[PDB]
RNA sequence: GAAACUCUGAUGGAGGACCGUACGGGUUAUUGAUGUGCAAAUCAUUUUUCUGAUGUAGGUAAAGGUGCGAAAGACUCAUCG
RNA sequence: AAACAGAUCCAGAGUUAGUCGAUCCUAAUCUCAAUAAUGGGAGAAAGGGAGUACAGUUGAUAUUCUGUAACUGACAACAGUUCGCGGCAACGCAUACUAUUUUUCUCCGCCAAUCUUAUACCGUUGGUAGGGAUCUCUUUCCUACAUGACAGUACUAAUACCCAGGGAAACUGGUCAUCAGGCGAACUGCGGCGUUCUGCUGGCAAAACAUAGCUGUUAUGUCAAUGGCUAUUGGAUUGGUCCAUGAAGCGAAAAAUAGUUUACUGGUCACUCGUACCGAUAACCGCAUCAGGUCUUCUAGGUAAGUAGCCUAUGGCCAUUGAGGCAUGAUAGUUCAGGGAAUUCGGCCAAUUAGAGCUGUAACUUCGGGAUAAAGCUUGGCUCUGAUGAAAAUCAGAACCGA
């Protein structure tokens, strides 16, 4: 960056929109506890490598 | 063949100040070829009426008249209260903030 | 924006049906500058206060003219 | 000065010339500091080079009994008889 | 260490282009196809490459948005002009299209010198606006004094090259330097032409900035003169160097020879993808907010030969646990009577020397070097004088002064 391509683009879209927090309602929903979000990442630890 | 004025209706009533000081400083302490109290037609200095009528025949800056109007407000202990700035052109004022 | 000299040529070139306004401006050593919008330039004409009134007169009727 | 030419001063700006800068390229010495390091090779002072057989970037070529090597068995992703 | 802070955590929000890039062309190089062929495609976000500037605005975007002013290309009709002339010449001025061939621009190494715009900086001359300073002194000190792409046509004056006349040894003209000339020099033209230059405008004060006053806007003002021995950049005029001679292609224009001919000037639209921030100083690579490593850009004043070292405006900062002691020791530093390598494997280390100007320089030598050889001296401050330049600079000389 700049000057990303856009498909390049579009794997660092889906990587910053997939990094979050999971839902509240899941754990209420299936009762199951301790599900993290496995695609969630710091910028800085975990480089992507794409 | 220049004239300038500097304004001093409100310094003079409300502080210390007064013309006959004023004058007698800017007779001893305004200089031309860069010597003090040489004055023989080169400026007059005056008060008439309820300014300061300083008048040039030899070639005399309006900024000579700032400098040393400047120096005399520190001099009384009139710094931050009036202050020396432009009317109009050969004009100075002594306005207050 | 190109300057014209002729106050001749200036009314040869505001009555072309491009122009869509006239700007009257006063100037430095009491002139006035009619500048003509064209689509393409802004022609500029400099004149003096002799003949400052006829000019304003000799202006299209339909074309809109606007003073500062 | 008979001549062939050769004395003085300026002009000129040649050279894998010289001194000397760097967030340049190298890495001599103190066998200094560090050696439970800032660092799986660093730091300080000193030293070498600085228009060149120069440094450097991107793209591109050469692949494991091969490659490449101003040759140390060097280097080929902290790995190399 | 602490923490209400944070590049941490959580929730939302943010990247606007016909002109900047990619896209298009080829380079080193790679890969298919045909041989009834003589190629096609890939390959550069530093090469080639048509075209943009200012001002304003947001909590984050801007040459992308808004305002204002340009410019380039493609596709349409339509209105008005026009059916080739000037100069002895260099050349000037309003003229088509298809094809073939030929040529040019694009277009090119490195080094050195001279001249000159722009920008920065320092200057002599003044000035006016505001602010800083004041026991005394300082008509002082600081800030400000500005105009974009783009378009025009004056005469000043340049150098390159060409043209007309001119017709050169008693050789003349010319550079910092080499040099130029009967294959036509000096020299004259209010010659020709290209590139730079000065002035005057348009853009343009309506904007922007600084003061003063009123509750959003009204006032004045942004001025006049003229140097650089300073630097960087763009360009011009040249030289030197090589057993080194320093891209291609797309594209564009021109010319010649055929053939077909009337031409020129003056609404709409411009797709696609990138655009935030860091760029090491905590955002990249080193397992990490690692004293390491990694390509480039804009580059102020003083001292000085200086892009050194040292000090300071603009800009950015206090990155770094605190409170108290100070013996010993480790480490980085100044200094040490007398001696001066006796220390030690060894002058390792540190000390001495040093810049500049004026003297003065040996053996030996491949005659170029050695050589800054070695060895001596002088250097401040203050008041002056003289020489060389255009020049506000630089060099020489003399007084007087005290640790």
């Amino acid at each position: 960056a700049a000057h990303k391509t856009l498909r390049t683009k579009r794997i660092l879209c889906k990587a910053m929109k997939v990094n979050r927090p999971m839902p509240q309602f899941i754990r209420q929903m299936t009762g199951v506890r301790h599900i993290r979000n496995p695609l969630t990442r710091h910028w800085r630890r975990r480089k992507m490598n794409i | 063949s220049s004239v300038f004025y500097v304004d001093c209706s409100a310094p003079v009533a409300d502080k210390f100040f007064q013309l006959q000081e004023f004058v007698e400083y800017l007779q001893s302490h305004m200089k031309v070829d860069n010597l003090r109290k040489n004055l023989a037609n080169k400026v007059t200095i005056e008060a008439d009426a309820g300014k300061i009528v300083v008048n040039a025949s030899v070639k005399y800056s309006k900024r000579a008249v700032r400098y040393y109007a400047r120096k005399f407000l520190a001099k009384k202990d009139i710094r931050s209260r009036f202050h020396v700035i432009a009317s109009g052109k050969d004009t100075y004022e002594l306005r207050p903030y | 924006p190109k300057q014209v000299t002729t106050p001749k040529e200036f009314l040869a070139l505001a009555a072309r049906s491009d122009a869509k306004w006239v700007k009257v401006k006063k100037a430095s050593d009491d002139n006035t500058k009619f500048k003509l919008r064209t689509t393409k330039y802004l022609y500029t004409l400099s004149v003096k206060p002799k003949f400052v009134e006829l000019v304003q007169n000799s202006i299209p009727e339909s074309l809109e003219v606007i003073v500062l």
